[PDB]
RNA sequence: GGUUUCAAGCCGAUGGAAGUUUGAGGCAAUAACAGGUCUGUGAUGCCCUUAGACGUUCUGGGCCGCACGCGCGCUACACUGACGGAGCCAGCGAGUCUAACCUUGGCCGAGAGGUCUUGGUAAUCUUGUGAAACUCCGUCGUGCUGGGGAUAGAGCAUUGUAAUUAUUGCUCUUCAACGAGGAAUUCCUAGUAAGCGCAAGUCAUCAGCUUGCGUUGAUUACGUCCCUGCCCUUUGUACACACCGC
RNA sequence: GGAAGGGCACCACCAGGAGUGGAGCCUGCGGCUUAAUUUGACGGGGAAACUCACCAGGUCCAGACACAAUAAGG
């Protein structure tokens, strides 16, 4: 639940209705705008969700735009991630709504000392 | 071999006068030509290793503190010690303590000192033997304190060992005992003959062991500040070191005294 | 880089015999980043020199 | 942004003159700050 | 003249790729020659910026309408040597055709002597086109 | 009036706005700077002459990462104090055009903020910048407390295309070390220190960054070369390079 | 010449005042780590884009003139 909504009504909700349940900074973010290209890709990302056989997983799209917030149309893709060097795939579930892409994809290796 | 036992005649070239002319690093090596003598001085003067002052009339070299350590890695070649150099934790006032490996790969402590012409160097160089003299001391005495490995004319080459200070340290569960042990290594200390004043909670380094058998120790690092008991001022001396353990246990460790603590008129029967 | 980086101990003599070593490549290609002697001109040879043992061969009669 | 003589080391950023420290001691006698006191 | 190097290159190339001889020689002078002079002019330094060069690189694909439009009335306004080497260098990189790189160079040797035309003429003598016998009557 | 060959001068006191050269900084001539370039000119010397990106882009991560060390600052350890009210005291600045600057006022919102305008290109409006510290009265009652505010959760708004490793602002909650601090270290003689905030540049948003401004306003010297050094000199001198053991 | 004598200074001491180093955090350097933690000893070096000088990649555009071929049905 996202805000207390069964998974297959947020599922089918569009962007605005999303905003109309999102907290301040998504709201803010979608009020001022987004690119031409996202809605290209988002294009490619469900023909690639059209390249899906039945009960597996989504053909794997590549990802740069870390800075999107995960919409419930995305929910259920398999994304590759792009970290500043290299892609991370990942299940889009819908524990990951109201996101950035950034927040799940790890860009340095760890630091160890003891 | 070669280059470094002449820069160890070099070395020993700067035990006959005061600030060395050229020809005089020109023969002491006794070397082939003007080739490596000029070449190597410039390898010198260039990596800030030695200096010219020309006074007029007068060449001559001036060494400075880049050229001699080398000489004690030389030194410390043939004393089995370090290989690898540097790792910065504590930049002191009269030493600069580095974190150092050997061949075997254990770390180790190096203490530079930094205390020019010969004054510089020489003062180090006594400052470290004074150092190492007491550490010495205190280890034949029996105290425990980190295990000396060399003291390379003036950079002091010893032990690694796994403490933090007090200042971190919330309490123990032995904490009476431990009153008794910080009381009765000051009576220690009387007891020696000498009074470290500066007892305070950046000394006392405590090594843990294991939390069953509890069989651990303690290392104090006051150098500058222990004062024989013959003294004018040692009395107080004394007093602020119980009584600094005291507040101590008192602020920190919420501990007051049951038995009364030793006064310096008490541990004047002592040794 | 890693011919840069793993050479590292092997001295770095200029054709003009001025000696420096390297500091790290700093190009993907090769490319390196190194201190030296002096005010070179882009002419000469940074340069590094290795050494194969070599082993006496055989011999045989020769009958005419 | 330097917009003169692309000298970003010092820009005096205020006021959008964007001289550099160098070439602003030089263009000094030009706009009339000079030394009083 | 309120354009970048960058804009500037940029429509040079629309306007001498698309439009004609005289509408690029139009363009040429008044827009690319007047921004030129102005660019060269007003600085310190008294030299041009690398795209401003590209742009004149880009304004010789008509012949006609970079000399008739950039060459020939810069050299009557006062060249001088920064924008010698750099339209010497444009000069030199596209291949020109013969004819109007002869009426250039008919142009260019009957100036007023100065080292910015000999650097021009200079650059369309390591061309050794097939030069009609006026310009080489001219020479 | 002392002191001084009773000279150029110094010191104590009186009158004086000002009596230590009333105090600070810029200015030359002579004697050192390869100090830092000019995208300079010269059939200059020289590796290539270009498949190199040196030029361009376009994305996404960095420049912030953490056993630790060197250092400066902010905030505290409270009752000469925190909270709740009231009084409401300055000055230096700074502000918009062929743009969105400084904003007064009025309504909405707990606030953040939002709406609607208006004034000022400026000793005019912002502005009397009703700043902070301060003054008074109540709550607290020495209890890591009602001192502290680090850390973390939740949402809400603002600038920015993009706020994620939160730009930032607002609301509630979570309330850590820290009981005047070692070896050692810095600066300083009157509106100076210290405490305080404000304004201007960094400013698309914020400071704990830098500079000027004003409010309140100590203690204690006005002595010294004892430490720290810095010089200035005087000259005992080079053993003018000697012997050796080694 | 490692003689002594003066300045004359709170980057020196005495009379002190505020302090730092003690706690937490901001911020600069070193070290470690990395694919890069760009690079100097405040660099007007305040800071997601730029500035960016560093990485993971993806790319344009090179190279003049001469000169042998190739031609407007290409």
């Amino acid at each position: 639940s996202y805000r207390g909504v069964d998974l297959e009504k947020l599922l089918e909700m569009s962007t605005e209705d999303f905003v109309k349940l999102a907290p301040a900074r998504v709201r803010r973010r979608f009020a001022r705008g987004m690119t031409s290209k996202p809605a290209g890709f988002m294009k490619k990302l469900r023909a690639a969700k059209l390249a899906a056989p039945e009960n597996e997983k989504p053909a794997p799209v590549r990802t740069h735009m870390r800075n999107m917030i995960i919409v419930p149309e995305m929910i259920g893709s398999v994304v590759g991630i792009y970290n500043g060097k290299a892609f991370n795939q990942v299940e889009i579930r819908p524990e990951m709504l109201g996101h950035y892409l950034g927040e799940f994809s790890i860009t340095y290796t760890p630091v160890r000392h003891g | 071999t070669d280059d470094f036992r002449v820069l160890q005649a070099v070395e020993q070239g700067s035990r006959s006068h005061e600030v060395v002319p050229t020809p005089l690093i020109h023969q002491i090596s006794g070397m082939r030509s003007q080739s490596g003598t000029n070449r190597a001085i410039s390898d010198l003067a260039k990596l800030s290793l030695i200096s010219k002052m020309r006074n007029v009339k007068y060449d001559g070299y001036r060494l400075t503190y880049n050229g001699i350590d080398y000489l004690a890695l030389k030194t410390m070649l043939n004393r089995d010690t370090v290989y690898s150099v540097g790792n910065t934790i504590g930049v002191g006032k009269e030493s600069d303590i580095y974190k150092v490996s050997d061949k075997n790969g254990n770390p180790r402590v190096m203490k530079i000192h930094r205390l020019q012409g010969a004054n510089w160097m020489h003062l180090s160089r006594l400052a470290a033997n004074k150092e190492y003299q007491f550490m010495s001391m205190l280890y034949s005495k029996g105290f425990k304190v980190p295990e000396p490995f060399d003291n390379s004319r003036h950079i002091v080459v010893m032990e690694l060992i796994e403490g933090y200070p007090m200042r971190r340290l919330r309490k123990h569960k032995n904490i009476p005992k431990l009153y008794s042990d910080l009381m009765c290594f000051i009576v220690d200390l009387a007891n020696s003959g000498l009074i470290h004043c500066d007892f305070n909670e950046f000394n006392i380094m405590i090594k843990d062991k294991l939390e069953d058998e509890n069989d651990c120790g303690f290392v104090v690092i006051d150098f500058p500040q222990c004062i024989s008991i013959q003294h004018q001022d040692a009395d107080y001396y004394f007093q602020r070191d119980v009584d600094c353990i005291r507040r101590f246990f008192k602020k920190k460790l919420k501990y007051e005294p049951k038995p009364d603590s030793s006064m310096l008129d008490t541990e004047g029967f002592g040794d | 880089p890693e011919d840069v980086e793993w050479f590292k101990s092997i001295p770095l003599f200029t054709k003009s015999g001025r000696s420096g070593f390297i500091k790290e490549s700093l190009g993907t290609h090769g490319y390196f980043k190194a201190t030296f002697d002096g005010k070179l001109s882009a002419q000469d040879v940074v340069a590094m020199s290795l050494y194969k043992r070599m082993w006496p061969m055989p011999s045989l009669p020769w009958n005419g | 942004q330097c917009r003169v003589c692309s000298s970003h080391t010092g820009l005096i950023r205020k006021y959008g003159l964007n001289i550099c420290r160098q070439c602003f001691r030089e263009k000094a006698n030009d706009i009339g700050f000079n030394k009083f006191r | 003249e309120e354009w970048s190097p960058h804009v500037v290159y940029e429509a040079t190339k629309l306007f001498v790729s698309n439009l004609t001889a005289k509408e690029s020689q139009k363009f040429i002078n008044l827009i690319l020659l007047e921004r030129f002079r102005d660019n060269i002019e007003t600085s310190e330094d008294h030299s041009l910026n690398y795209h401003i060069y590209r742009a004149v690189k880009k304004s010789l694909y008509k012949p006609s309408a970079f000399f008739k439009g950039f060459l020939f009335p810069l050299v009557e306004t006062g060249c001088n040597v920064r924008e010698a080497t750099i339209a010497g260098s444009v000069l030199a990189k596209v291949s020109v055709p013969a004819l109007h790189s002869s009426a250039a160079l008919s142009y260019l040797l009957r100036l007023p002597f100065s080292p910015p035309t000999t650097v021009f003429i200079k650059i369309l003598l390591d061309k050794k086109y097939a030069l009609p016998y006026q310009t080489v009557d001219d020479c």
